[PDB]
């Protein structure tokens, strides 16, 4: 995930 | 909601999204690697990006937690990202 | 290295407005140490015929931030990101699958 | 304050  | 796709696998979400023409085309699906969570899948270029929908104790929903280690970094950040929610205010040095 | 010309220490809110109202470019700003709320910092910015003030928030970890943006539902998060990027390094806006 |  891009945000993790 | 027409953007919700339940249990569609990450692989299928990519196949489906990769055939859309507009960047931003998305769908929300139940996370496969993390049961109970939600995942946002979005097209962009020749890729499909995946974002984990984060939650907090109060059961809130958000994609990022944007905070700073110093006033210096908070300031520089808002030189390009607005300080206001309803208006376009970008910090600019006094002259 | 040069001192940051935006840090004004302890100056009255009124003096910050007076000073910033003379600026000609929206966004002219300064960081000041609040007098009404000892220990806090305030951001004063010029915009149009006004001067706006933002309280610099903190969390238990000592972080500095202006807003805490979260939502009660997935649909609320979806609408928000139709006009605000879901990515930090890129400008991606959610738009319905056609 | 705008944000409070």
């Amino acid at each position: 995930y891009v945000n993790v | 909601h027409p953007w919700f796709f339940g249990k569609i696998p990450r692989a299928k979400a990519e196949e489906m999204l990769s055939k859309q023409r507009h960047d931003g085309a998305f769908l929300i699906r139940e996370s496969e690697s993390a049961p109970g969570d939600f995942s946002l899948s979005v097209k962009f270029g020749n890729d499909v990006q995946h974002f984990k929908v984060l939650r907090d104790g109060a059961g809130k929903y958000f994609l990022w937690v944007v905070k700073f280690n110093s006033l210096n970094e908070l300031v520089d950040y808002h030189r390009s990202t607005s300080v206001s929610r309803n208006q376009q205010i970008f910090l600019r040095d006094i002259e």
